[PDB]
């Protein structure tokens, strides 16, 4: 057994390591500090961070929006701090319920709502900012940015672009706990059944794949650690044993095979593609199909299955119903 | 057929049964005893499907599924068209993946490296078990089981969740889609970090070692570390089905309400109600 | 934090779907314990007489009942409702014609809608019917009603602690919670729809693609009302000791034919027949009531499905005494 | 009239979906799968154009690498089928083939970020140290899989850009030289280093390094490559069946 892929069996210090960025140096801030438990699985060092404009401005449109968040959430039990700390998943804030379409509603149905993710969606967009400029000033090619980017889409697909296409900031996602979590149901009952979707169907694929993908690749790269395969820069500048090695296990497995540079790149593409296929499905839905079932149904797609229980006429359609 | 640097690690040895026998490859798959045993079972499998198939309503991909026997018949044989074909194909199913995995051991062995992979692959054939044979014989049918059907295991999984009235407040789902989503994000971290230090652009210098780790320090005041984002990775991935597990086999089993209820535990303690 | 098992499971829906009843054991006994609770039926008495019409001075119902019939149905009517306080609950005991107790004149319309349940309604209690035990359970003020806001204990036999009281703000989320199968969902189902036939629950479209000039703005219903339903579901699932699957194939919850059970249908039924009860037996009951009864808006104590079902899919596992009682309905 | 509805009983989500898999299958066939043969091609016994990096210290490399020079493998096939294994003809452990093979990587010491060695003992790394907590193994017996002393540790190499130790060196008892060890081949305990993955009498034949305070990257692949060997070649039942 290879102890070194379970934890790092004796732990190395030495003096920590700056590289210079083409502006910023002075607004890095912290002295690092080791922790020695972290460090069997990780490096023991802990930050310094770096400050810089964008990251304060996501800082302080971030805790606008969560302060917000969180007195609408207070005002929910009445201001009773028990209460709050007890009652803390139940809690929301919650788009407009009355429709007033794109009106922006009373702050009371909807305001704080529209509030908070207007601050949110500043906060992200500030983030954004540093994890490409960042990149930047470290000579790296933003390619993490654009990923991110994707993830951010997502958001602004449920918080503001579908409610826009639809025209009805009643459809946004709620912020609490439990309350973001039932909107999936109300959406997914709303537009006939999320399941039906292919573009859900899509996301899961590359969500479930990149489960496959992380666990695949991690135990590849600890399967071949004997011979540094996880410095995985020179692998690619100079392909060593490592990396030919795990080329064949899977090549001998399925048949076929990635480079070490490559499968990064079928990762990422994975990863964005949960996202961008969530995105396509929220924008046709509601704009373009109303029900995913019945969408199925009409192009000749959904299982269908005998009556176990007799089948069930609709009531309401009886003469002499009620309405 | 062969990669340029494949011929010197063509060697025999490495097998855990069959010796000489099986220890060869065909085109580029490795094939080994348990090769065998994998095709056996795949084409077994697949012939049933086949022939359960032909003998339904529909040859739309979409819209095909075997399905396992009605509740009724417990833990026992059920009839070929009414659940036999589905307990036949599950035993196939379960033979393929095992094989599969046992392959990827010898390879392993082989290649001098280590078997983390066919480690991390007994997670979902682990998962898999639990739907449908651990639950089935806790709850004490087959018919618990979930079709074979590209369309038809959504409906499975749709009417499971809803019969214990809001999935989503499960314990156990809500730590597995934590590390889907976790899992997820950190593989685009992860593999945009790596392009990002070998594809600078324009004619710029690939980087370095040090600038993966700076890049994180100074957007998160933390780097994980080369090797340990691998470790990660196989931790959080995996954990997807290990904690997932929890909650599919307590629904039914150990709990019959629906799943906010089961909150009550935090919510209805006495000093706060 | 757990139930032990084993599980009792049901199949109501093609094998392989999932589909049915998930019951404990131990719950379902104690259920089945408190509903055989249900005092048996009076011996049969005399068919063959005058009727109370002419005996008796002010009866506006059961005057068709001979007096042994009429007697036999006051005895019942007492076990049933007021047991412990006995005939005088409603009765001024030296004057059994006066309406001088609020419990008489309500008593009076409750049988007007008891024999209108027996009667009107049978396309949700079938022969099963109800009787006042049914909901009373032998209490004049049933265990499970409702007012326009959500109160706790479900069960108001019950003590509530401070936070549960109505006038205690804080407490608000956990008494909709509670109401909702212990969900977030921020809609009250009963007063949403089961107190009155004003909202629609049925949300889904019926249609692949959005219908042009339903669709865009101002046209479309707020997706709140998705929410409501999802907590009236909840409710109903809870009310019923019963899940989604009893009713619907999740596939499309919207479909009707080989993708509702029948119980769906009943359940359908029983919506009507609630917002019946609601609307022109129950609410009107705020003008004879005395205040204490009323809620903190002058509304009567109303039902919902758990008035009746107290957590089971039949009431009292399904017992009758339709043709024990044939004063009770249905009225020919 | 209904969104999304076109000519034919055709509708617009409808055919994004046929967009969305030919995006797909695009990406997948005509993108990744040729970034797939950047290395290993052309087969022997679809192609990008060749992919040119400007190194971090000066140079470029072009991928795949096409060396000079070409190495002489000590392998028999075992029969005349295309797919049959091949057997070692001398010591495979010293000739480097199966799983004792490594890769011609460049004879380069690798670099730090501001062009130092990277891997480095601590005699050199003198800024370098052990964390309070673990062993220190530097005195300690290196213990083989037959159970047999085969030298004591006299240094740890440690990535100075990574700040991760990657091998031990030890004196080799009875043959007057060093040799390193990566330390996923290595057991540490308190009083002792436990090393299964070959014998004692094994380690007199570990890869030289040419200088004694540096390593290249072919070295550290013929030194990690020869105890990967030992895992299938330490002894004969090791290249055998299991069961
Ligand atoms: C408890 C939850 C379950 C679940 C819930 C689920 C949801 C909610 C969704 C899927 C979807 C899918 N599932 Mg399913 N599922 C699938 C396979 C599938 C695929 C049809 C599809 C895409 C999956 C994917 O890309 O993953 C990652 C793997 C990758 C990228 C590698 C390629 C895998 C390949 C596509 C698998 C194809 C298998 C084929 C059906 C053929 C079957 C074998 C044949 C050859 C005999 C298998 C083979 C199993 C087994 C063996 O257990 C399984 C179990 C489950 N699924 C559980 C029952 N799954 C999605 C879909 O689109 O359904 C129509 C979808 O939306
Ligand atoms: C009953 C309801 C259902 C439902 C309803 C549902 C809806 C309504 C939607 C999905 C969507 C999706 N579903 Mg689905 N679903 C899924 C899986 C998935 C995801 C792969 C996919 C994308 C969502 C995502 O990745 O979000 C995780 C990633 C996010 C949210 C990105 C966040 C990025 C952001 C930059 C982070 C910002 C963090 C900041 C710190 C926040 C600061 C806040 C402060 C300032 C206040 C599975 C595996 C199953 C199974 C097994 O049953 C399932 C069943 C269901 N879903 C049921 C059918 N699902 C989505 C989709 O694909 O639609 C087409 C979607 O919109
Ligand atoms: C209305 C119903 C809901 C529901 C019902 C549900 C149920 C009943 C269960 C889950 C479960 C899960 N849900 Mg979930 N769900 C999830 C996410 C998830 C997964 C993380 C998790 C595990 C899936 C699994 O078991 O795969 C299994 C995949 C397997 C077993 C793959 C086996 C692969 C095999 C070894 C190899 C196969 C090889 C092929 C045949 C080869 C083909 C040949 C080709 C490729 C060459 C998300 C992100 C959402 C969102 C966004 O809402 C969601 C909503 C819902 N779920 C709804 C609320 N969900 C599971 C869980 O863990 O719950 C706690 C679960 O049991
Ligand atoms: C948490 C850990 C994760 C994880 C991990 C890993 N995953 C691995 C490894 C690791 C480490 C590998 O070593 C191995 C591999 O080689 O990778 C390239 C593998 C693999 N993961 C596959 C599919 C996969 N991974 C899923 C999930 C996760 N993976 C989770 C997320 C899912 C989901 C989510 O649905 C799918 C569909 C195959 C591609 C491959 C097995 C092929 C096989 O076993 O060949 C042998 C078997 C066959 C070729 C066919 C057998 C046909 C039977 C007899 C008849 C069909 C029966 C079937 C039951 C019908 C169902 C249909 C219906 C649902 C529509
Ligand atoms: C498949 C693609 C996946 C994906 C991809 C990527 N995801 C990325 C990147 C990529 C590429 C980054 O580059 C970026 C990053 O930096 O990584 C290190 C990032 C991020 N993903 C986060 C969260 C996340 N990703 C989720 C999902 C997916 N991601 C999907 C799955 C989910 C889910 C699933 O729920 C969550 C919760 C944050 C940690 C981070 C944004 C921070 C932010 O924007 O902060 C903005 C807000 C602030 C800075 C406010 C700070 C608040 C403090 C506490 C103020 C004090 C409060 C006080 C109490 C007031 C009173
Ligand atoms: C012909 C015949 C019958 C022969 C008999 C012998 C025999 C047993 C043959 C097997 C035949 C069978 C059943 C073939 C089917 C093979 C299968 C299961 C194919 C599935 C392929 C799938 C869907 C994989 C999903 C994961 C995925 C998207 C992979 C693409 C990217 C790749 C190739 C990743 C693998 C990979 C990873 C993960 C690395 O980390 C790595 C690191 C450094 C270098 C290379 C690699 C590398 O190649
Ligand atoms: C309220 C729940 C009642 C209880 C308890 C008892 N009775 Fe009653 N009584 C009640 C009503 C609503 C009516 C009128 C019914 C109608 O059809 O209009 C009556 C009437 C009587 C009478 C008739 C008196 C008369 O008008 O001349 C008698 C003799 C009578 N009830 C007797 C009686 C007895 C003996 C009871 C206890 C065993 C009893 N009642 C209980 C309402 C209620
Ligand atoms: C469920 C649908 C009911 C059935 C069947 C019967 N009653 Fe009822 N009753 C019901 C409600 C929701 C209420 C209001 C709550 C309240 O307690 O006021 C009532 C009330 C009464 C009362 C007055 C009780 C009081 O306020 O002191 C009486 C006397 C009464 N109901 C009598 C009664 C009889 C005789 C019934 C059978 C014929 C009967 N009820 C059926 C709900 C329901
Ligand atoms: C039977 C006792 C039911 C149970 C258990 C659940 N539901 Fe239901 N549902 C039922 C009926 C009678 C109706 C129609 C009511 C009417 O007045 O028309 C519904 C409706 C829904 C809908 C809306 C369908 C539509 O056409 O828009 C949804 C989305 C729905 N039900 C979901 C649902 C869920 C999630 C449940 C479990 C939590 C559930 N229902 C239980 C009857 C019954
Ligand atoms: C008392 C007056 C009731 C109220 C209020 C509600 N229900 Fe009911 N229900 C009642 C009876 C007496 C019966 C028995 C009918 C029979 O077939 O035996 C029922 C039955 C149902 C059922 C059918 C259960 C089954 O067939 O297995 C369902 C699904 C049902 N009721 C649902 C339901 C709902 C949703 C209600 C609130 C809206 C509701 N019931 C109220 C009596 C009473
Ligand atoms: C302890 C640490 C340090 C911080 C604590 C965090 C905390 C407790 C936060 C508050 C409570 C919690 C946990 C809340 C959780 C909420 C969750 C999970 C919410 C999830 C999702 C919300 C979403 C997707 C909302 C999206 C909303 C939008 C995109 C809105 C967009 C609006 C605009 C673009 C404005 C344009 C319109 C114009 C007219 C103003
Ligand atoms: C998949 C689990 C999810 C959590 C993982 C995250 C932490 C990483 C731990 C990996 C431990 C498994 C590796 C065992 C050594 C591999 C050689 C194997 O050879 C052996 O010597 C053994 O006999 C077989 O394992
Ligand atoms: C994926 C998100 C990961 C979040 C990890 C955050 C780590 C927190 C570290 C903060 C470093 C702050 C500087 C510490 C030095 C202070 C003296
Ligand atoms: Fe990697």
């Amino acid at each position: 057994a290879d102890y070194q892929t379970i934890y790092t069996q004796i732990q190395a210090r030495g003096p920590h390591i700056t590289v210079s960025g083409e502006w910023g140096d002075n607004d890095r801030v912290g002295k690092p500090f080791y922790s020695y438990w972290l460090g069997k699985i990780g490096d023991a060092q802990i930050g310094p961070i770096y400050l810089g404009a964008s990251g304060i401005a996501a800082f302080a449109f971030g805790s606008t929006a969560i302060l917000i968040i969180l007195f609408n959430m207070a005002a929910e039990v009445h201001f009773d701090p028990l209460q709050f700390f007890r009652q803390f998943f139940w809690l929301g804030l919650y788009p407009p319920k009355a429709q007033y379409g794109m009106g922006i509603p009373p702050l009371h149905d909807g305001g704080w709502w529209l509030m908070a993710g207007l601050f949110m969606t500043l906060s992200l967009g500030s983030w954004w900012i540093r994890v490409y400029s960042r990149a930047r000033a470290l000579g790296l090619g933003t390619h993490i940015a654009w990923n991110f980017a994707a993830a951010i889409f997502f958001v602004l697909c449920i918080g503001c672009i579908h409610p826009t296409l639809v025209g009805s900031w009643s459809e946004g996602v709620p912020f609490g706990i439990w309350p973001h979590i039932d909107w999936l149901t109300a959406f997914s009952i709303r537009y006939g059944n999320f399941y039906y979707c292919p573009w859900h169907g899509f996301s899961i694929g590359f969500a479930y794949g990149c489960g496959l993908l992380f666990a695949a690749h991690g135990a590849t790269i600890l399967a071949v650690a004997r011979f540094g395969g996880d410095r995985e820069i020179e692998q690619i500048t100079d392909r060593g044993t490592a990396v030919e090695r795990a080329a064949l296990f899977w090549r001998w497995t399925i048949g076929f095979n990635a480079t070490i540079e490559s499968v990064h790149r079928w990762g990422w593409f994975f990863s964005l593609m949960v996202m961008v296929s969530a995105s396509v499905g929220i924008l046709l839905t509601g704009t373009f199909v109303d029900n995913w079932y019945l969408w199925c149904v009409k192009h000749g797609a959904a299982p269908d299955y005998p009556a176990y229980l007799p089948a069930t006429p609709d009531p309401a359609s009886l003469p002499g119903a009620p309405k | 057929a062969l990669l340029s640097f494949e011929r010197k690690y063509r060697v025999r040895g490495g097998t855990l049964i069959g010796g000489d026998l099986f220890d060869f490859w065909v085109g580029p798959y490795f094939v080994g005893f348990f090769g065998v045993s994998a095709i056996f079972f795949i084409f077994l499998g697949v012939s049933l499907i086949g022939y359960a198939a032909s003998q339904g309503p529909t040859w739309d991909p979409f819209a095909i599924s075997i399905n396992p026997p009605d509740l009724k018949y417990g833990l026992g044989a059920a009839p070929l068209l009414e659940g036999g074909f589905w307990q036949a194909i599950t035993v196939c199913a379960l033979g393929a993946f095992i094989s599969w995995m046992l392959r990827e051991v010898e390879i392993s062995r082989k290649l001098g490296i280590g078997w983390h992979v066919p480690l991390a692959f007994c997670v979902p054939i682990f998962m898999f078990c639990v739907l449908q044979v651990f639950r089935p014989l806790l709850l004490g049918s087959w018919g618990h089981a979930f079709p074979y059907g590209i369309l038809s295991h959504l409906d499975w999984v749709n009417n499971f969740g809803y019969q214990y009235l809001n999935w989503h407040y499960n314990p156990g789902h809500m730590s597995s889609v934590s590390f889907l989503f976790v899992n997820a994000m950190a593989l685009g971290l992860h593999g945009g970090l790596i392009l990002s230090v070998a594809n600078p652009g324009d004619g710029d210098k690939v980087k370095t070692a040090e600038h993966e780790n700076q890049y994180f320090r100074d957007v998160v005041g933390y780097s994980i570390g080369a090797l340990s984002i691998h470790r990660l990775g196989l931790f959080l991935a995996s954990n997807i089905f290990l904690t997932g597990a929890f909650g599919t086999i307590a629904s039914g089993p150990f709990w019959t309400r629906g799943w906010p209820e089961w909150w009550g535990w935090w919510l209805d303690i006495p000093f706060w109600s | 934090c757990f139930e032990p098992p084993p599980a009792t499971t049901t199949q109501t829906g093609f094998r392989g779907l999932s589909m049915g009843e998930v019951l404990h054991p131990a719950t379902v006994k104690a259920k089945k314990e408190r509903d055989a609770q249900y005092p048996p039926a009076l011996a049969a008495v005399k068919a063959e007489g005058p009727p109370v019409s002419q005996v008796y001075k002010n009866v506006k119902v059961l005057g068709n009942l001979t007096e042994a019939e009429f007697l036999r149905t006051m005895t019942a009517i007492t076990e049933w409702v007021s047991p412990q306080e006995g005939c005088t609950y409603c009765h001024d005991e030296n004057n059994l014609a006066s309406e001088a107790k609020y419990p008489y004149v309500v008593a009076r319309r409750m049988l007007e809608m008891t024999r209108a349940i027996n009667t009107n309604w049978t396309q949700h209690v079938a022969q099963t019917g109800v009787t006042c035990y049914t909901c009373h359970r032998g209490t004049p003020l049933p265990p499970y009603v409702r007012y326009l806001e959500p109160t706790l204990p479900l069960n108001n036999r019950e003590t509530p602690t401070h936070v549960e009281r109505v006038e205690t703000r804080s407490g608000y989320v956990v008494r909709l919670a509670k109401y909702t199968a212990y969900s977030a969902l921020n809609y009250d189902p009963f007063t949403m729809f089961l107190a009155n036939d004003k909202r629609q629950v049925r949300v889904v479209p019926q249609t692949a693609l959005p219908l042009v000039g339903v669709s865009r703005g101002k046209e479309r219903r707020p997706l709140s009302d998705a929410y409501a339903t999802f907590a009236l579901m909840m409710s109903i699932s809870d009310s019923l000791g019963t899940n989604c699957t009893f009713c619907h194939n999740a596939q499309t919850f919207e479909s009707w034919g080989k993708k509702s059970t029948p119980q769906r249908a009943i359940a359908w039924w029983g919506i009507r027949m609630v917002r019946d009860l609601n609307m022109n037996y129950l609410a009107p009951l705020n003008a004879s009531l005395p205040a204490s009864r009323l809620g903190r808006q002058g509304e009567a104590p109303q039902a919902d499905c758990r008035t009746c079902h107290q957590g089971v899919t039949k009431p009292l596992f399904g017992a009758s005494r339709l043709k024990d009682y044939p004063e009770l309905g249905p009225i020919k | 009239m209904y969104h999304g509805a076109l000519a034919q009983h055709l509708d617009i989500a409808q055919l994004v979906w046929y967009a969305q898999w030919l995006v797909i299958w695009t990406v997948v066939l005509l993108y990744l799968r040729r970034e797939d043969r950047r290395e290993g091609y052309p087969l022997v016994e679809e192609l990008p154009y060749p992919k040119t990096f400007v190194l971090p210290h000066g140079g470029t490399v072009t991928v795949p690498r096409r060396r000079p020079e070409t190495r002489e493998l000590k392998l028999a096939q075992t029969d005349g089928f295309e797919g049959a294994p091949l057997q070692p003809t001398g010591n495979p452990l010293v000739d480097a083939v199966g799983p004792a093979s490594y890769a011609e990587r460049a004879e380069v010491v690798d670099a730090t970020v501001d062009g130092k060695a990277k891997i480095v003992p601590l005699r050199v790394a003198t800024d370098f140290s052990i964390a309070e907590g673990d062993v220190d193994p530097r005195g300690l017996p290196v213990v083989a899989a037959d159970g047999v002393e085969a030298g004591t540790v006299t240094d740890l190499w440690v990535d100075r850009s990574e700040h991760y130790f990657r091998y031990l060196e030890l004196s080799v008892a009875g043959s007057a030289r060093t040799a390193l060890i990566p330390l996923g081949f290595c057991d540490v305990k308190k009083d002792k280093i436990v090393v299964t993955s070959i014998l004692s009498e094994q380690f007199a034949n570990v890869p030289r390094l040419q200088s004694r305070d540096q390593i290249t990257l072919r070295e550290e692949d013929k030194v990690s490559a020869y105890y990967a060997g030992g895992l299938l070649y330490a002894t004969p039942e090791r290249a055998e069946s299991l069961l």
